[PDB]
DNA sequence: GTTAAAGTTAAGATGTTAAGAA
DNA sequence: TTCTTAACATCTTAACTTTAAC
């Protein structure tokens, strides 16, 4: 969730990728409901 | 769960507003000129070791120092990413070298082969070096094994020709390195100033390199580099 | 306190480990003293042992003393001395490829390596005045386990007059003698392969009676089957080469002496 | 003789030998690749390409504009992220579906430059609204 | 409210050995 | 069937939390 993603060694532009991706599955939800 | 998530959405856009200026910030000094930990005088190559010519790197070196190399380090990847205990002896170590030194980085469980490979390219086994594990504490860090509990890498030197000239001075370093874990499979940076106090001045070459040390004068041959 | 110091938490086995007092009920401890085993014939005062110890003093250079690898050329092993034993032997970095391939020719496939880091007591104490109790002998420090205070341990490594990379360490070489039948009885990983050593400056070619007690508990451990309880008897299982005074005599040992 | 110093060497071997990628010019180690992870880096190549394929072509669907493209080190969130230099904005939502060439362009990113250093808000090149 | 003892856990370039794919 | 090859076989240290005083 909001941690793993906050990971530091983890880096930025993936970050960015994954957290976009969970923006995009959630926004699909209320889409759905 | 609606209106929670709303917030949670509502949170991850504010990430977006953080992270983005974050890495604008940091694109922007990389495009005002920022330095990376890499030194100036570091040759890197990006290419497979069985699939690029050593020729080139041969007649390059030649037109441009006008000798050979004086030490190839190699820390094979191991078959226990894959490579084999052939690819790695066929590949030309006896010409990309004339009169020098090889640094080559084995395991427990393949020491008699190294030996043997070192033996069949033209140099005399002479000399090993040992990395041993150390903890935060300053404990030994061992760990695995089957008949000992291991805490030791070891590493072969092989030399092919004369060694008495003005470079390679004898007498220097220590054959054992007691350092700490740095990584999954990344040796220590005390090897790197035994090197350089072995062969001052020197053009080495390593194979099978990551980005991780990169050094000044040095070749770095590899792949994910 | 000894904890916060490199050297003295690195040095705590020291205090565990005595070696035991002489066999005395001529059971317990064999001889089989003889001139060279090179010249003597072998594998019939013993049979089928599963630890072999050669205790070697190579001579590396010619003016030093020791021998030579072709003592071991001509070393008399069959396979009615040992026929599933793993062999121990001390070895160089001059001769280790040289070391490997004689006892490949036969049969003794090298498995697993043991040695031992040199730490000098005369580097101690030059240490101690460059940085200051400290007016004693290094052999003392060897006895007493007095170990000054030390929290980099790298640099008292010993000075050795190698014409390449510094000598500190001391290598055995174990190799497996595979039978496939028989098979071995061990347990895995009760030893680590390292243990850092106080030596002495000017004679590195020396381990004390402590290491000597690590090494042998570690063969003991390494092969439980081999120790003296209700069997051995007459089925010793372990014999050492090139035998030494110190801690050779051993309960379920056969200590091979070398008469001049 | 001079015992071979080593800046003007090191720049003919990654003229010779060494990758496109680390050597620009006659010599330079190309600092900015060496500090981010490898497959991201964002080549001149790959800046001249998206710079002249910004215009004919739909802005705001980038996976049209990615299957003609290499379809390699060409992930969309990098291109959303770099897009918004070229326009100079954060925000992309006013402009959506419109083209604009390359010179008017840099003729927006410095007028809003110049309405981000007006409003002292600038957050070095980014402006926000 | 602070200090210490007990459970936990995660990681550390092992290997022989029964099973089975050509 | 046969050699490999997957496919199974346990010990130290450093940290992290949880609980019992006091
Ligand atoms: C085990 S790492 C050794 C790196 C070294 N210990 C260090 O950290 O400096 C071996 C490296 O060799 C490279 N490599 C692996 N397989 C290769 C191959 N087949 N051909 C060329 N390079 C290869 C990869 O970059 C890999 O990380």
């Amino acid at each position: 969730t909001l941690e793993d993603i906050e990971n530091e060694k983890f880096t930025n532009l993936e970050i960015l990728t994954h957290l976009y991706n969970l923006k995009a599955e959630i926004v699909r939800r209320l889409a759905e409901q | 769960s609606k209106k929670g998530l709303q917030g949670l959405l509502q949170d991850i856009e504010k990430r977006i507003l953080h992270y983005k200026q974050l890495f604008f910030k940091e694109q922007n000094e990389i495009a005002n000129g920022k330095r990376s930990m890499v030194p100036d005088n570091s040759i890197p190559i990006c290419s497979d070791v069985t699939k690029l010519n050593f020729q080139a790197l041969i007649d390059a070196q030649m037109r441009h120092a006008g000798k050979m190399f004086d030490v190839i380090m190699m820390d094979p990847p191991w078959q226990l990413d894959s490579l084999s205990d052939e690819k790695i002896q066929n590949m030309p170590i006896q010409s990309l070298q004339q009169d020098g030194f090889i640094f080559v980085w084995a395991i427990n469980a393949k020491y008699r082969v190294t030996i043997k490979m070192i033996e069949n390219w033209g140099y005399k086994l002479v000399d090993e070096i040992t990395w041993v594990k150390k903890t935060v504490n300053g404990k030994i860090a061992k760990g695995h094994g089957f008949y000992l509990q291991h805490a030791k890498e070891s590493c072969l030197i092989g030399v092919k020709g004369d060694v008495d000239n003005g470079r390679f001075k004898k007498n220097i370093a220590s054959d054992v390195i007691f350092s700490e874990r740095r990584g999954q499979s990344q040796k220590p940076e005390e090897i790197y100033q035994y090197i350089n106090q072995l062969c001052p001045n020197g053009n080495y070459l390593e194979i099978f390199a990551r980005r991780n040390n990169l050094h000044d004068n040095w070749v770095s041959i590899g792949n994910e580099l | 306190e000894p904890g916060e110091d490199q050297l003295s938490l690195l040095l705590k086995w020291r205090s565990s480990y005595i070696p035991p007092q002489k066999p005395t009920n001529e059971d317990e401890y064999k001889k089989i003293i003889c001139k060279d085993i090179s010249s003597e014939k072998l594998e019939q005062h013993a049979g089928d042992v599963s630890a072999l110890f050669i205790n070697i003093k190579w001579k590396l250079s010619e003016g030093q003393s020791g021998k030579s690898i072709e003592d071991l050329k001509k070393l008399a092993i069959s396979d009615k001395l040992i026929n599933n034993g793993i062999i121990f032997i001390w070895s160089e970095k001059e001769i280790l490829s040289q070391i490997v391939d004689v006892l490949e020719a036969k049969g003794f496939n090298y498995i697993e390596n043991f040695m031992i880091n040199q730490l000098s007591a005369d580097k101690a104490l030059e240490m101690q005045r460059k940085n200051q109790w400290s007016d004693i002998t290094p052999e003392q420090c060897i006895e007493q386990e007095k170990f000054p205070p030390n929290n980099y341990v790298q640099d008292i490594f010993v000075n050795s007059e190698y014409s390449f990379f510094r000598k500190s360490k001391k290598i055995l070489l174990m190799l497996r003698k595979f039978n496939k039948d028989a098979q071995l009885e061990l347990r895995h990983q009760r030893t680590s392969d390292i243990f850092f050593d106080i030596f002495e400056q000017n004679k590195p070619n020396d381990v004390s009676k402590k290491g000597m007690e690590f090494v042998y508990k570690m063969i003991e451990t390494l092969l439980p089957k081999a120790n003296y309880s209700e069997e051995n008897k007459g089925a010793f299982k372990m014999m050492e080469l090139y035998a030494d005074d110190k801690s050779q005599p051993r309960k379920g040992w056969i200590s091979v002496y070398e008469q001049e | 003789n001079q015992p071979l110093d080593f800046t003007q060497y090191a720049k003919n071997m990654r003229k010779d030998l060494s990758n496109q990628d680390i050597c620009l010019e006659d010599g330079a180690l190309n600092h900015s690749y060496f500090l981010t992870k490898k497959g991201q880096y964002w080549t001149p190549l790959n800046q001249k390409a998206l710079q002249r394929g910004i215009e004919l072509f739909g802005v705001g669907n980038w996976k049209e504009i990615n299957y003609d493209e290499f379809s390699g080190k060409a992930n969309i969130v990098e291109l959303e992220l770099r897009t918004c230099m070229i326009l100079g904005i954060n925000d992309i939502t006013e402009y959506y579906g419109k083209k604009i060439s390359e010179e008017e362009q840099e003729e927006i990113k410095k007028s809003n430059i110049a309405k981000g250093k007006k409003e002292n808000k600038l957050k070095d090149n980014i402006y926000q609204k």
